[PDB]
């Protein structure tokens, strides 16, 4: 590919750069060139990783969402569906592609905890995105699973002020609410979650509390919104 | 939709 | 040619579309479709070409200024590749501008203000490759640049009013261009204070007032930055 | 310097 002869650490270098210059496509490409070295990412890189993707699929995700209002309306020529359907394969594409380095080269038996929930969640994302644009049982299932398998794996090995295992609860009652059409099991994931980590916040230094308490936030928000 | 996690 | 199969009205609407779904890539593409279909241009789809190609330059251009302001103050090769890589694409981008321009809606435009529209866009996107161009490039970039801008004043001092929109904003353009590209202040402050002044001497016969006004507060501004 | 916005 078109990556293959650059150095890693230029790939990850460029990433930065496009990062800084909000070129998010550019960004994704340098990180998929850099995973594909087949080195483990580290913290700050899987952060990248996920930085420049979701970029990429939410501008897509969200332009998709005009398109397909403006043809729900239209539908009271073929152009509007068109190109719905045109943006629709795009992200497809994108999201077929991260679930590609997810499986072929990321998800392992071996990892840390940290990684390896990391990387299923993500999973779990970016099957629900393509969710959103599916008419989709499989896809719906296949989301749950990696949700699950991550959830599992969050409970057992890391504390439940964990910022990723925060996140992952929040993606997953989001799953459950706008999703799986599941509300009861979204607000009671998002509640537990929230109550469990509170308890445990006074364990925590000023740095770890500010990460912490910044996702149950965004988990009573939800709460609050649903409830 | 309801929000998920920003990053 | 990947638009050549699509109805010209088709690639109107889904520019439309497009500018919706804030997607400005496929804005242009779809413009750049309908241009090549060699008919002339309305008012309208003038201005559709222009937005889009404007958004698309302008993030690149952005861009580029971030990636030249971050090799300026590390003065590894990686900035300036990722520099060159973003310049490179710039460059296409303006190239492919001026080659709808060049083939040949200069030629096809059927009134003053439609040409006037055209070759002060041609001195715009020449301008746009000298501020990333060196050496004897630049050196011939400028000189496209004027012989566009020129033209488009001779035009529109024979056949507009001093007041008129697209006469002043080429005004505009032609002095930044002077004092940014052409390191000929001079002459920048000489034509934006006669374009002003003309403009002036008329302003109590418009109805209009507000577009004029707007722009001539622009070559104030200018004016201001400048003297 | 600022040119035509539009
Ligand atoms: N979301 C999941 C991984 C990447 C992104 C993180 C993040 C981005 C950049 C550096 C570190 C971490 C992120 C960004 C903003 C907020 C959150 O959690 C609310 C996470
Ligand atoms: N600048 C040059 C042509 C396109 C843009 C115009 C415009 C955009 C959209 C519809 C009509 C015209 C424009 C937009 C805003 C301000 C100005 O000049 C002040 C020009
Ligand atoms: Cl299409
Ligand atoms: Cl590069
Ligand atoms: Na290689
Ligand atoms: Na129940
Ligand atoms: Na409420
Ligand atoms: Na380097």
């Amino acid at each position: 590919g078109a990556m293959g002869s650059m150095e890693r650490a230029s790939l990850i270098q460029k990433a930065k750069l496009a990062e800084q210059a909000e070129r998010y496509e550019d960004m994704a490409a340098f990180m998929k060139g850099a995973v594909e070295k087949g080195e483990e990412l580290s913290c700050e890189e899987r952060n990248l990783l996920s930085v420049a993707y979701k970029n990429v699929v939410g501008g897509q995700r969200a332009a998709w969402r005009v398109l397909s209002s403006i043809e729900q309306k239209s539908n009271e020529g073929p152009e509007v569906r068109e190109y719905r359907e045109k943006v629709e394969t795009e992200l497809q594409g994108v999201c077929d592609t991260v679930l590609g380095l997810l499986d072929s080269h990321l998800i392992k038996e071996a990892g840390d905890a940290e990684s390896r929930v990391f990387y299923l969640k993500m999973k779990g994302d970016y099957y629900r995105y393509l969710a959103e644009v599916a008419t989709k049982k499989r896809i719906i299932d296949s989301a749950r699973s990696a949700y699950q398998e991550a959830m599992d794996i969050s409970k057992k090995e890391m504390p439940p002020t964990n910022p990723i295992r925060l996140g992952l609860a929040l993606n997953f009652s989001v799953f459950h609410y706008e999703i799986a059409n599941s509300p009861e099991e979204a607000i009671s994931l998002a509640k537990t979650t929230f109550d469990e980590a509170m308890a445990d916040l006074h364990t925590l230094s000023e740095d770890s509390y500010k990460d912490s308490t910044l996702i149950m936030q965004l988990l009573r928000d939800n709460l609050t919104l649903w409830t | 939709r309801t929000p998920s996690l920003p990053g």
